[PDB]
């Protein structure tokens, strides 16, 4: 597809960034090494559900003034197409296949099948959590359906799983046509406190360790390498200076568009025909 | 004159605030004296200015 990572990375810090400052625990293990004031002093201020301030998160240039206590900056930059495949084949399919989903699900009978039930048409079934099914259970998938056989699995009636699948567009051949970019995305912890500004980087250091391992940036934005900078006033001339840590944010991830291919064959036919010269 | 020209104001003064960090030299940021700024304040004086 066309990618924006800036947008996918301001999608996936500010849920991860809410849900560990909700949680304590977590913010005392990431701060573990710094002095026991500057950790005590930031789980009071903006730690657990009764935190007075807040951390937020935006795009730069806001017409707006932002929260200078604690912001993430975050900076769309530079990047360069790396590698190309032959012909620009990116890959083929022959059937239009969509995002990558995992989806919990539960086990119903069903006319003495086991079925799951997906929210949408599997156009792929990768996996299904914690099951290999044997020929003799005749795994089938029919439209946004997966269906098991009951009668060696009644146990497992009402057994919970998770689906990891994608979802089809529509049944038409193509080439995925593109190319690899490396692209770099900047994101600065503002805070007008120098020890907020150094805590904020611990905690984005640490949120982008546990992003690694996301679908999201499994499947594309592959190769996360990570650039620190000095920290340093941002700016210098008000009643105070608002000092900053940049960190800067490589990927490597696939440009591509679908180029469906309307030509089929589906008989060829022969003839002989006579030279009497 | 300068009680004539001037528009009344409220004076505090500054001094820094004994909550600054003893190893990182900066303030805590949840100082109930003084708001996240290093600099703590002496109760308001009435001047002209
Ligand atoms: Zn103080």
């Amino acid at each position: 597809a066309i990618t924006s990572v800036d947008s996918y990375l301001l999608s996936e810090i500010k849920p991860r960034l809410n849900t560990v400052l909700e949680n304590c625990y977590i913010i005392d293990e990431v701060l573990k090494d710094f002095d026991y004031q500057t950790r005590e002093s930031f789980k009071e201020a903006f730690c657990g559900k009764n935190a007075q301030h807040e951390v937020t998160v935006g795009f730069n240039f806001p017409k707006f003034k932002n929260n200078y206590e604690a912001h993430y900056l975050i900076q769309l930059g530079q990047g360069q197409e790396t590698k190309n495949s032959l012909g620009s084949i990116q890959s083929s399919y022959f059937e239009a296949t969509g995002d990558t989903l995992v989806e919990s699900s539960t086990a119903i009978r069903e006319d003495d099948k086991l079925v799951f039930t997906v929210s949408k048409p599997i156009g792929e079934l990768i996996k299904v959590e914690d099951i290999e099914f044997a020929k003799y259970d005749n795994l089938q998938v029919e439209g946004n359906k997966v269906s098991f056989k009951y009668q060696t699995n009644e146990d497992y009636e009402n057994y919970n799983a998770n689906i990891i699948f994608t979802e089809k567009k529509n049944d038409s051949k193509g080439l995925v046509k593109g190319f690899t970019v490396e692209e770099q995305v900047t994101v600065v912890g503002l805070s007008f406190n120098v020890d907020v500004a150094r805590c904020l980087d611990a905690v984005l250091k640490m949120i982008l360790i546990s992003m690694r391992d996301s679908i999201e940036e499994q499947q594309t934005f592959q190769l996360q390498n990570l650039s620190f900078g000095d920290i340093a006033p941002i700016i210098e001339d008000g009643d105070s200076m608002i000092f900053g840590r940049p960190t800067i944010i490589k990927y490597t991830s696939s440009l591509d568009l679908d180029y469906t291919i309307t030509q089929d064959i589906n008989k060829l036919t022969f003839k002989e025909r006579k030279d009497w010269k | 004159f300068i009680n004539d020209r001037g528009i009344k104001v409220l004076w505090e003064e500054a001094y820094f605030c004994p909550c600054l960090n003893p190893d990182t030299g900066h303030p805590r940021v949840d100082c109930p004296r003084c708001h996240g700024k290093g600099i703590a304040y002496l109760p308001p004086k009435e001047t002209i200015m």
